[PDB]
């Protein structure tokens, strides 16, 4: 019964950037590409969505790792999975 | 499955099976870097058996004590109410035979139906022409060129392009 | 990954483009078409229960005198003694 | 959707409708009044006991 | 007994729709997160399921375990029935201690 | 308990040139998707993995068959096997049951059925 | 209607590399652990050269399976090995056999020795002498 | 039959006499009109007995069984028209005439007044069935199956003639079943084994034992246009009932050697239904259901003493209506997907919603849900062979267990989805597809109100 | 709409978050602690109690229990 729009997904992804103490509110909004300050190998590829593992966290399969480098490419196909915006 | 992402698929579940074992919220969170501390022991070294003993002894203490009926994220391969939306199930393109006075309803949806089929009915002069060229003989996975060099139409058209929405 | 940068930006121009077409209510496109066309609690309630009790009684009083066994009622389970008799007890 | 009479939240504790709590507190009173006949008056075992019937000779 | 769980399924049926799905004893929180009425209905039937201090089936439960008082039983039967009554108590506070006690932990958009 | 089921093992570098077994199934899938997408099909694809699954199970067992073994002559322990045993039971009843029925009585007065 | 490589033949040593695959791509170049040698137990008419049996087994459980249809719903092209027991049979559990389930009922098997006794409430034990004497003593007086 | 044969032969110079495509509507019109006349003089009374006219009828007095034989020619013409309408009218006139020519001999059979009139009409079939098997099938293994249908039925039935002619000149004459008042008993000898055995074995070849059932999943698997003689071949199997006419009398006292027919057909019952749960051909799935709970009557006839004839008669026309419709459920849903492989027809129950009820109310008659004609039949057989020996509740109970898991396995294979393929399968189960699927359950649950019509003498 | 604007939580109470103080001899240190402390703080320290929760405070525990008793009583 509750609908959703696309202005909420832009904030929550952006908020958990600020919720992490490793990342300042001085990085770019949609595309810092993770490598800008992403480190190192492990724990900068799966830990970066380990906060959304609790929040959104619909089991997030093995393909979701290397697509998630582009931080806008995360925002792309969450709308495809959960039957979202128009 | 490369050795680079061999630990990573084990790293996602090492914390995931842990949170089904806690009772508080901070009990998991106080153990966060504590679980990371054993994982941060071998940081940067070789790729041989020198470092495979991180993994060759990770069978014990991970499979030993592995998730006594863990959390399952109910919309998943397993878990309850995962594939449940099936009484509707969206039978797309069941609209062939009607014997109308049943095609009276939705006059605009049936108007828009015949419009989209031109991409479906006419793309084989273009998409199948390069499909014998872009695929050399029998190569691996059959995605096309991702714009198809002028207009990707689609190749997956339209069964993956207009597929079933969930509700 | 450099490959799917060109991919999946046109997929939203195909999937959500169809899903743009999919949400469809212009001018309420159910026609239906043709045709036309609390307090009571009076005719809804009286039609339901009151009529069969007239029916089902009629196959009951006209039935005990026909079948050589009616309903097979038990005894009165009395302690003392009065009722329709006369017998008394201490 | 159609009516947003109970709004979604971001963990700010959406409250009650200020009438549900009246029916809520009414049915804790009806059961702890109903402890009346649990004590007053009903004991553990109203039977009477035997005073160790040893002298049977 | 027929008045117990058709209440109690339906009592918790308001909860599963309230988070829209989890039906897990994990990831719940405490009792009063704008849940005044049904938590009051939970603490009646789960107190009935403790073993009836003065509640509904006290005239069914107590009169049978004290009908097995004087009996020619297995003598391992009373060592199996009356021990099971103690296990019925930790049924009660378990759903209290995970769904009706703790700090609110579950994914957001309440 | 049925079974182990061997969910992790070793590699690297036991026969590293084993790859492009996916090239078989990618060839099939490129054959299938090009077959499956078309504007006018109106009907199933043959897919003879089913055809070789029925016809090698329905027929082609008796033209295969030779009685060269004794594990196909094992069937006398399975075909005529239990059928011997059911005869042994049923003639011990209806004979021990019979003598008690004639010599002496066992049933009561109200046994009209039967 | 396909007649060439319709099914198997009396194998399984009729130049096995020619079978998989002329068609029926069970093996790639007859070294794939599914070359049509597996006539396990000759003399049975069941499973000839047969792009078929004793191949790895126990259960296409239809999990994530993201290539495409892959598993059991969505129908990949040529992967049928043995079926009709595999649309209802799954994978490995946690521990292993340690058959404690028969040991679970063994607790009452020891308490079948408690079925020999009685459960009289009044009095207790008094199991060492003949003072117990279950039934009555003398007559009227 | 005064004249039931005489109107139903007059159906035959009506078909070729007609015009063009009117030949379907002209035949089905008049063929329904016999169903009043079939009921009309029959079902009379009733206490010892109705000898009917002459040497041509004993009216099928205590075993009705014949009204069901007359539904079918106006049931199969509406079924056969699905894939027949590509041939010539000169052969379309043929396939209606031999089908009537099969109903002609069945009408003088089941009544037959004799035992030697029975045999020559018991064998007067198998010529018009074989024409429907060999011509008008699908791809091959028709022709060997055309020969397996012979040479079991015909190898067994020739030692009837050696024994029936032997009786005709031994004790009076067999010509009447009512000159069978004088019957000498048949004791234990070494020639009287074979007199019993040759007279019995030709009936076993049609209603099968566990052995010699090898022709039954041959003719039914490879089968005409839409079950068109397969509906007939299920009646013809239960039209080998005549063991009820013979063995009640005419060697009455040989139960001494019933035991190799009991144990073979009582253990075979628990196995030949168990051997079908791994079938992959859908029409061969039903073809073994027809083996199992038909062979329950073979342990219900040889065990005498009714409360079994209460049930053994009700089981002959229990799946006379059930197993007919299951073939009609599979003669449909093959016109749309051109395979009988049960794997392939998935993705269903969304596409054709109206026929979901036709699956279930078929398969709810094998579960058999006691107020039907089915568990009034089995529960007289169960309460009969209990009184033979108590141990027979075990095998017959596990018979009830496995067929519960067996019938649902055909239902539940259609409750799946996503269909993966199939630009075809559009046709939303047209008016004919539900009409010939009806008139099966509409008499099947109707007769459960007063099923005193379905009973022996008894 | 945008209710979780940052610099809002900023750990001040939530005694669960003194466990990050406990690892000062260990050290991780900074990232991150504001996830589990989303709704740990706020007015969410209500956190219903011991047997008084199933008593519901023993609120009407003897309310009309003594108020009814009693008159007449002669
Ligand atoms: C505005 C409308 C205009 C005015 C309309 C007229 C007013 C209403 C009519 C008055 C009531 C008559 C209705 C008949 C049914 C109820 C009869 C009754 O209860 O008393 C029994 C009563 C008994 O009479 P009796 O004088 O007491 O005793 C005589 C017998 O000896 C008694 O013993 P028996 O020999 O009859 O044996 C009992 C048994 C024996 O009968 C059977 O079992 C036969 C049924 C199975 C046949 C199987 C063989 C097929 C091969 O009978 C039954 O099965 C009773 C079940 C209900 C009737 C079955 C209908 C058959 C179909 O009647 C009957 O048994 C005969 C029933 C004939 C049925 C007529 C068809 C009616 C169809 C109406 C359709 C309406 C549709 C409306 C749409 C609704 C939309 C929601
Ligand atoms: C096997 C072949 C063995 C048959 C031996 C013949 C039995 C016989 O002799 O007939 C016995 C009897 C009449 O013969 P008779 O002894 O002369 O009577 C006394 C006259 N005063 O009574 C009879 O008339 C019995 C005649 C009918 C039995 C003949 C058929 C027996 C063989 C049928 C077996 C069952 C089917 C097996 C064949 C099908 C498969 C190939």
């Amino acid at each position: 019964a509750p609908p959703l729009t696309l202005e909420g997904i832009k904030d929550r992804v952006l908020y958990v950037l600020k919720l992490y103490d490793k990342i300042d509110p001085e990085k770019l909004s949609v595309n810092s590409h993770f490598m800008k300050d992403l480190g190192l190998d492990s724990l900068d590829q799966v830990e970066i969505i380990m906060a959304m593992e609790d929040e959104f966290g619909f089991e997030i399969p093995d393909i979701d790792a290397e697509k998630l480098m582009c931080p806008q490419e995360i925002v792309d196909y969450i709308a495809d999975k959960k039957d979202v915006y128009e | 499955l490369t050795h680079q992402q061999k630990v990573l698929r084990l790293y996602k579940r090492a914390l995931r099976h842990l949170e089904s074992w806690c009772i508080h919220r901070d009990k998991y969170r106080y153990f966060a870097c504590l679980l990371r501390a054993r994982f941060d022991e071998h940081k940067n070294e070789k790729d041989m058996v020198k470092a495979t003993q991180l993994l060759r002894e990770a069978e014990e203490e991970f499979w030993h004590g592995q998730h006594p009926q863990p959390y399952i994220f109910p919309e998943s391969p397993g878990g309850t109410s995962y594939e449940r939306y099936e009484c509707y199930k969206v039978p797309e393109w069941c609209l062939d035979d009607w014997h109308p006075s049943e095609k009276a309803m939705y006059p605009d949806y049936f108007a828009k139906r015949e419009q989209w089929k031109k991409l479906r009915r006419e793309s084989w002069e273009r998409e199948v022409k390069q499909l014998q060229e872009e695929t050399p003989v029998g190569g691996p996975r059959t995605e096309a060129l991702p714009p198809a060099r002028k207009q990707g139409d689609l190749p997956p058209l339209w069964w993956h392009i207009v597929t079933r929405p969930r509700e | 990954t450099p490959e799917e940068k060109l991919r999946l930006q046109q997929l939203r121009e195909l999937r959500r483009r169809w899903l743009k077409d999919q949400e469809l209510s212009p001018r309420e496109p159910v026609l239906p078409p043709q045709r036309v066309s609390t307090y009571r609690h009076s005719i809804f309630a009286f039609t339901h229960v009151l009529i069969p009790v007239w029916i089902i009684h009629y196959y009951l009083k006209y039935h005990v005198t026909t079948k050589p066994y009616t309903i097979v009622e038990k005894k009165p389970r009395i302690f003392p003694g009065d009722t329709i008799l006369e017998t008394g007890e201490v | 959707g159609g009516g947003a009479h109970i709004e979604p939240r971001y963990r700010q504790f959406p409250q009650l409708t200020r009438s549900q709590v009246i029916q809520a507190e009414f049915f804790s009173a009806t059961m702890w009044f109903w402890i009346l006949w649990r004590f007053w008056h009903d004991s553990d075992a109203v039977l009477g006991h035997f005073p160790y019937p040893d002298p049977s000779q | 007994h027929a008045f117990f769980k058709a209440m109690l399924f339906m009592c918790s049926g308001s909860i599963i729709h309230s988070l829209n799905d989890e039906q897990d004893i994990r990831k719940m929180g405490g009792l009063f997160k704008a849940m005044p009425f049904t938590t009051t209905a939970l603490i009646v039937g789960s107190l009935a399921l403790t073993g009836m201090p003065f509640l509904t089936g006290f005239y069914s439960k107590d009169l049978i375990i004290e009908a097995a008082n004087t009996s020619y039983t297995n003598a391992w039967a009373l060592l199996m029935t009356l021990i099971a009554t103690s296990f019925t108590a930790i049924y009660s506070t378990r759903i209290i201690f995970f769904a009706l006690l703790g700090q609110p932990r579950f994914p957001t958009l309440v | 308990t049925t079974l182990d089921p061997a969910e992790y093992d070793i590699s690297s570098e036991t026969r590293k040139a084993q790859a492009e077994r996916l090239a078989i199934r990618s060839r099939l899938k490129r054959e299938y998707q090009l077959q499956y997408y078309d504007p006018s099909r109106r009907g199933v694809i043959e897919d003879p993995a089913l055809v070789r699954w029925t016809y090698a199970r329905s027929a082609n067992i008796y033209p295969n068959f030779r009685p060269n073994t004794k594990t196909s002559l094992l069937g006398a322990l399975f075909g005529i096997g239990p059928l011997v045993f059911w005869y042994y039971v049923f003639k011990t009843d209806r004979d021990r049951k019979e003598k008690l029925i004639q010599e002496g009585k066992l049933d009561r007065t109200f046994n009209i059925s039967y | 209607a396909s007649h060439i490589t319709k099914d198997m033949l009396p194998g399984p040593y009729p130049k096995t590399p020619e079978e998989r695959a002329a068609a029926a791509k069970k093996y790639n170049m007859r070294v794939e652990d599914y070359e049509p040698y597996p006539d396990d137990g000759t003399g049975y008419g069941d499973y000839p050269k047969l792009p078929d049996r004793s191949q790895q087994e126990r259960d296409p459980w239809y999990d994530w399976d993201h290539p495409d249809l892959r598993l059991n719903w969505g129908e990949p092209m040529h992967w049928d090995l043995d079926m009709y027991i595999r649309n209802r049979v799954d994978t490995s559990p946690t521990p292993v056999n340690w058959n404690l389930m028969c040991k679970h009922l063994f607790g009452f098997v020891a308490f079948m020795l408690f079925m020999f006794w009685v459960g009289e409430t009044y009095p207790a034990y008094q199991p060492v002498g003949p003072k117990q004497y279950p039934y009555n003593n003398l007559y009227l007086e | 039959m005064l004249k039931y044969i005489i109107p139903t032969i007059m159906l035959m110079p009506l078909t070729w006499l007609s015009k063009n495509n009117m030949i379907w509507v002209n035949s089905t019109a008049h063929s329904l009109l016999i169903s009043f006349t079939s009921l009309l003089l029959m079902n009379q009374f009733g206490d010892n007995s109705l000898n009917f006219s002459l040497l041509f009828f004993s009216d099928s007095l205590s075993t009705p069984l014949l009204i069901l034989t007359m539904w079918l020619l106006p049931l199969m013409l509406m079924a056969s028209q699905h894939h027949l309408s590509k041939e010539n009218l000169t052969r379309k006139k043929l396939f209606i005439t031999m089908l009537i020519s099969l109903q002609l001999f069945l009408i003088m059979t089941f009544t037959a007044m004799e035992l030697i009139l029975f045999y020559i009409l018991f064998e007067a079939t198998l010529v018009p069935t074989l024409i429907i098997i060999t011509r008008w099938g699908n791809q091959t293994e028709r022709l060997n199956a055309g020969l397996y249908f012979l040479f079991y039925t015909l190898a067994g039935s020739l030692p009837l003639l050696v024994a029936l002619i032997y009786i005709q000149n031994t004790v009076g004459s067999l010509n009447f079943l009512m000159l069978q008042y004088w019957v000498q008993p048949v004791h234990n000898s070494w020639s009287n084994v074979f007199m019993w055995l040759a007279c019995m074995m030709a009936f076993m070849v049609k209603m099968p034992l566990y052995g010699l059932h090898l022709w039954l999943p041959k003719a039914h698997v490879e089968a005409p246009i839409a079950g068109s003689m397969v509906l007939a071949a299920v009646l013809l199997k239960l039209g080998g009932y005549g063991m009820l006419r013979i063995t009640l009398i005419l060697n009455p006292m040989t139960d001494f050697m019933a035991y190799p027919f009991i144990m073979l057909s009582l253990w075979g019952m628990i196995m030949t239904s168990s051997i079908c749960l791994r079938q992959t051909d859908l029409k061969s799935l039903i073809a073994y259901s027809s083996v199992s709970h038909m062979a329950l009557v073979i342990v219900a006839i040889l065990i005498q003493t009714p409360w079994s004839y209460m049930g053994a008669t009700a089981l002959m026309i229990a799946h006379g209506l059930t197993s007919s419709m299951l073939f009609c459920l599979a003669n449909s849903n093959y016109e749309r997907i051109h395979s009988r492989t049960m794997i392939l027809a998935r993705g269903l129950q969304t596409l054709l919603p109206l026929m979901a009820t036709w699956w279930l109310l078929a398969s709810l008659t094998n579960l058999a849900l006691p107020p039907t004609i089915n568990l009034i039949g089995e529960l007289f057989v169960v309460m009969s062979t209990f009184s033979w020996s108590n141990i027979t509740i075990i095998l017959m109970g596990v018979n009830m267990v496995i067929t519960a898991l067996y019938s649902l396995y055909m239902l539940i294979m259609t409750q799946r989805g996503k269909y993966t393929y199939h630009i075809n399968n559009i046709s939303p189960s047209f008016t004919r597809e539900n009409a010939l699927m009806s008139l099966h359950i509409l008499p099947l649950l109707l007769l459960t109100l007063n099923p005193k019509i379905i009973l022996g003498p008894l | 709409m945008e209710l979780p604007d940052y610099k809002q939580w900023k750990i001040e109470g939530t005694p669960l978050e003194t466990v990050q103080e406990k690892l000062a001899a260990r050290g991780l240190r900074d990232p991150w602690g504001r996830n589990e402390a989303w709704r740990y703080m706020g007015g969410f320290a209500n956190n219903v109690s011991f047997v008084g929760a199933l008593l519901k405070g023993f609120k009407w525990g003897f309310a009309a229990f003594v108020v009814a008793i009693g008159a007449e009583y002669y």
